[PDB]
């Protein structure tokens, strides 16, 4: 197992250093069921 | 939606130690309790205690607070919403009375007035406590004996003979045989040994295509036993 | 307790119920900064949208009359709101979320306002 | 919103136990560099 | 045993998404091509809130953060080049 | 345990049935709440039932559970050949860990009769080297779950060296057993046949072999 | 039926009055983009402002105190609602909307509030 050092992409600089880290988005709509009914019209 | 696999059946002399396990998985391991309940002839069912593998406080019944250490080791992810884990429990000072069944049950919901309440129970591990030694079997051909004669069929099998203790697995054609297979509980001679007979059901026609063996595994003591049913039957029925 | 933004992602739906207040306070508050603040106002709005059209508009919980299709879920109260976590909800419930926004502005609020007007005609 | 993973022996895609979550990332240093990597943050416990 | 739905807003659920994301530095005293004229300034402290129970997967390699990155340094290191002396009569 | 069930009860095909579950103050229902499990012998347990009427996911809507001041009931309703096993109930709170009771084992009456199905093997050639003989006597297949097995040595009764073990239930809902006749080999080899004999309350089934053949 | 965005454009105001949430969806969802998305959200808002001040927030419909004054139009019920369309309505109402949305405001609003205050004092 014979190792050579390389920097093929500066891209991975940076995947050093957010490696940790992600983005999402909040979704804060739930709909779910429960035993209450809207004021009857 | 996940099992729970306990580890396998032990003897242990009276006085000894002896440490169980249960691995998990299909379920976030971290999210439910896990209960220990043993079965015994002398006192039924008897729930032993739990653990939480998140927090890791524990309740232990009193009849058992003194003999039962229970711990668990930290989930290990598969993905976002599942996980394997696997608890133990260590029982010290082993008893006569203490052979048995034992099981650990996965807790029903991650809050309310029953969260530890088992729900999803493993297979068991079978605890014998005896100072006598451990007994391979003597494993014998059952010759087919006829079933139907209009019908064309016949039965087979293999006789489990003086083995402890228990207890003992039979798979037919390394699992490749499932259907029409009857394995019959064990006796318990006065001697103070097990013995057990399988059977399985045939058509008659078919002694020139198909082979049939009988795997016997006594694990205690380390033992397989690969026998080849000889299909040639002495029934007069049968012979017909 | 507050946990503080997002504090109860990992805690049962009826535990994190509780603080929506929290998710809902940080929620709202060169070109690369002024596109991203017009996304964000862009995303809350469409969400307090689909609250005006489903008659929700101040509220953080309301009730409905839909009725819960069990073809959707077949988990109970217990089952749902003590053992189960927002996330993984949602994720159950990914097929059937745009099924049940439209029979949720159409079931009631375009049924309820038309009884609305026939009812408030005399 | 930015998740962040804090488990240590993180091996580098995965499931992360301990999570905690951020409106921004700490200080990242845009050091270009090659081969080796300069100026930047130490893994806790083993090396990744 | 009839059950009605209910909506819930601000609910803790999340979906792996990539946005457009935006500088922040503390303000110092000049001109480095990074801060530029002006970066968001942080605020005084962050906020970084423990989620317990939370599992999430990563992938720094489909990441998008890191893209995002690289484009910036390019296009910062050529807005820094525009305003300078362009050596087109050196090549003698 | 001080935790009392019916040690029996019996209810018929398609029909319900109740099994009670009391005991002292100490153990009992106003501030405890109540489980239900089925617990089939050699088996993992089901649950049924818990916190009183609240029964377990997936559950038929057959069973149901209600629980008085003095006792708590377990009710199976449209009864099947699988109801036919052993249940318990379980005390418990919150913090408080599971107090099983004595059992209860459910019989089904009006179910259909189902033959005894016996099969009897004679001792091995590598058996008969070591030297003993042990007779084989299988039966499955046979309703209700209750056999006697008898032993002759030259249409003449024994009573030196047999064993038999419990009914036990198949897979199929019917029932099985087994017996066991040890000998030595001069008794074998000095009779002309030994049998064995299956008693049911409605029909007896006789199997022999000899050893002439 | 659902006939769609603007399905009932054309047909009488009282048909197309049961199908308000089929605007409504749709009437909320690089730099001529930007500049479009931002004109979008600013003309949702004022109509949203105008049902503010109106007391009509959560509402796609809502009563008010200010009666008909006969000089803006001298149809009936059966005449407005069963014989013309939402357009034409808006066009011989052009000259009042500007002076109907102030007493709007000032009729109701800005006296439902005082009152509500002087009654609520107690
Ligand atoms: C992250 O996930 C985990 C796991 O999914 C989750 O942990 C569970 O959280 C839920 C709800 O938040 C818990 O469910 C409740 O548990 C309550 C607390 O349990 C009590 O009883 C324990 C056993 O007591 C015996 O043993 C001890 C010795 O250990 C002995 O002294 C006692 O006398 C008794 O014999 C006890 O260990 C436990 O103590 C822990 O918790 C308390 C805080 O409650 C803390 O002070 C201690 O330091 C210790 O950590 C505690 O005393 C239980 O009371 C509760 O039941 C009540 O509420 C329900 C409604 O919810 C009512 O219906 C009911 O009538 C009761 O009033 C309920 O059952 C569960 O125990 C956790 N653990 C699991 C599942 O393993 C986290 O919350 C999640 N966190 C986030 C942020 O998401
Ligand atoms: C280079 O590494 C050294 C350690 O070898 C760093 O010095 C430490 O810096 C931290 C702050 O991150 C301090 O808490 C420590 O007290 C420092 N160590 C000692 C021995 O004083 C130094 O910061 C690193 N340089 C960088 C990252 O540019
Ligand atoms: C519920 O879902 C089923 C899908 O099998 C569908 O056929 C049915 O129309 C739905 N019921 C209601 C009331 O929406
Ligand atoms: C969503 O639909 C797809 C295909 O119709 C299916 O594979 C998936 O299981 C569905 N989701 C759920 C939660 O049932
Ligand atoms: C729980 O869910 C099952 C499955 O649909 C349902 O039949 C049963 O009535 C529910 N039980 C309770 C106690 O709500
Ligand atoms: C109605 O319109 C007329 C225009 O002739 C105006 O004089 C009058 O004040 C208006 N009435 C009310 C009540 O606003
Ligand atoms: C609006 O006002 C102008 C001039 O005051 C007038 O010509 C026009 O007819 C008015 N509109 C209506 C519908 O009366």
């Amino acid at each position: 197992e014979t190792f050579r050092p390389g920097g093929g992409d500066m891209r991975d600089n940076w995947r050093s250093e957010l490696y940790k880290y992600k983005v999402v988005k909040i979704e804060p709509l739930g709909v779910a069921p429960t035993r209450c009914k809207r004021r009857v019209v | 939606e996940g099992q729970l696999v306990q580890s396998g059946a032990e003897l242990k002399k009276p006085g000894a130690s002896v440490k169980i396990s249960c691995k998990t998985s299909g379920y976030r391991f971290n999210f439910y309790h896990i209960n220990w309940i043993r079965q015994t002839a002398g006192r039924g069912p008897e729930w032993m205690g739990w653990i939480s593998p998140y927090s890791g406080d524990k309740n232990l019944a009193p009849a058992f607070q003194d003999r039962v250490i229970m711990t668990t080791d930290t989930e290990v992810p598969v993905t976002s919403f599942t996980s394997t884990g696997a608890a133990y429990m260590e029982i010290r000072n082993l008893k006569f009375d203490d052979t048995g069944t034992y099981f650990c049950a996965k807790g029903l919901l991650r809050d309310g007035s029953s969260t530890w309440l088992p729900y999803l129970w493993g297979q068991g591990t079978l605890l014998t406590v005896s100072s006598a030694s451990t007994k391979g079997p003597s494993v014998f051909p059952l010759a087919p004996s006829s079933k139907s004669t209009s019908g064309g069929t016949a039965a087979l099998g293999c006789l489990v003979k003086d083995y402890f203790p228990e207890p003992v697995t039979v798979s037919w054609n390394s699992g490749a045989l499932t259907s029409g297979v009857h394995t019959f509980p064990a006796v318990l001679q006065s001697s103070g040994l097990y013995s057990l007979s399988s059977v399985v059901t045939v058509p008659s026609s078919s002694l020139g295509t198909q082979t049939y063996i009988c795997n016997v595994n006594h694990k205690p003591s380390n033992t397989k036993v690969d026998k080849r049913v000889e299909p040639k039957s002495c029934d007069k029925g049968l012979e017909v | 307790v507050s946990l503080g933004f997002l504090g109860a992602a990992g805690s049962t739906m009826g535990a994190a119920s509780m603080t929506l207040t929290v998710q809902a306070r940080n929620l709202l508050s060169g070109i690369k900064q002024l596109q991203a603040r017009v996304l964000a106002v862009e995303h809350y709005l469409r969400d307090q949208q689909l609250l005006g059209i489903w008659g929700c508009s101040g509220k953080l919980i309301c009730c409905t009359n839909v009725p819960w299709n069990s073809s959707w879920s077949n988990r109970n109260l217990s089952e749902i709101w003590d053992n189960m976590t927002w996330l993984q909800w949602d994720k159950e419930i990914s097929n059937y979320t745009q099924i049940i926004y439209g029979l949720l502005e159409e079931s009631q609020n375009q049924q309820e306002k038309n009884e609305q007007d026939l009812l408030a005609l005399d | 919103a930015i998740l962040k993973c804090k488990d240590k022996k993180f091996n580098g895609t995965g499931p992360c136990p301990s999570v905690s979550t951020v409106q921004c990332t700490h200080g990242i240093k845009p050091v270009v560099s090659t081969q080796l990597l300069l100026n930047g943050s130490l893994a806790e416990e083993e090396v990744i | 045993e009839n059950l009605w739905v209910t909506v819930y807003y601000g609910v803790p659920v999340w979906k792996d998404a990539e946005t457009t994301l935006f500088c922040a530095s503390d303000a110092k005293a000049k001109h480095n091509v990074w801060a530029t004229h002006a970066c968001v300034p942080t605020d005084p402290n962050p906020q970084e809130i423990h989620l317990e129970n939370v599992t999430e997967e990563f992938n720094m390699w489909k990441n998008n953060m890191v893209e995002q990155m690289h484009e910036d340094i390019i296009s910062l290191w050529d807005q820094s080049l525009k305003p300078c002396v362009k050596l087109t009569p050196l090549c003698v | 345990s001080v935790l009392t069930q019916s040690a029996s009860v019996s209810g018929s095909l398609g029909q319900s049935v109740t099994i009670s579950c009391t005991g002292p103050n100490s153990v009992c229902c106003s501030h405890k709440s109540i489980s239900w499990y089925q617990w089939p012998p050699g088996r993992a347990p089901t649950l049924i039932i818990y916190e009183d009427n609240e029964r377990a996911p997936g559950i038929s809507p057959r069973f149901s559970g209600y629980k008085s001041y003095w006792s708590a009931y377990l009710t199976i309703s449209d009864l099947r050949p699988e109801d036919e096993t052993t249940y318990y109930c379980c005390s418990y709170t919150h913090n408080s860990g599971c107090v099983f009771g004595t059992g209860t084992k459910v019989s089904v009456l009006g179910q259909s009769k189902a033959n005894p199905s016996v099969t009897l093997f004679p001792p091995s050639s590598e058996e008969l080297q070591a030297n003993k003989a042990t007779l084989v006597c299988l039966i499955s297949d046979f309703y209700p779950g209750a056999v006697t097995v008898a032993w002759k040595a030259d249409s003449s009764p024994v009573k030196a060296g047999v064993e038999t073990t419990t009914p036990s239930k198949q897979s199929n809902n019917k029932y099985a057993a087994s017996s066991y006749l040890s000998l030595t080999p001069e008794q074998w080899k000095s009779h002309r046949s030994y049998s064995c004999q299956v008693t049911h309350e409605g029909s007896t089934v006789e199997k022999t072999v000899a050893p002439t053949e």
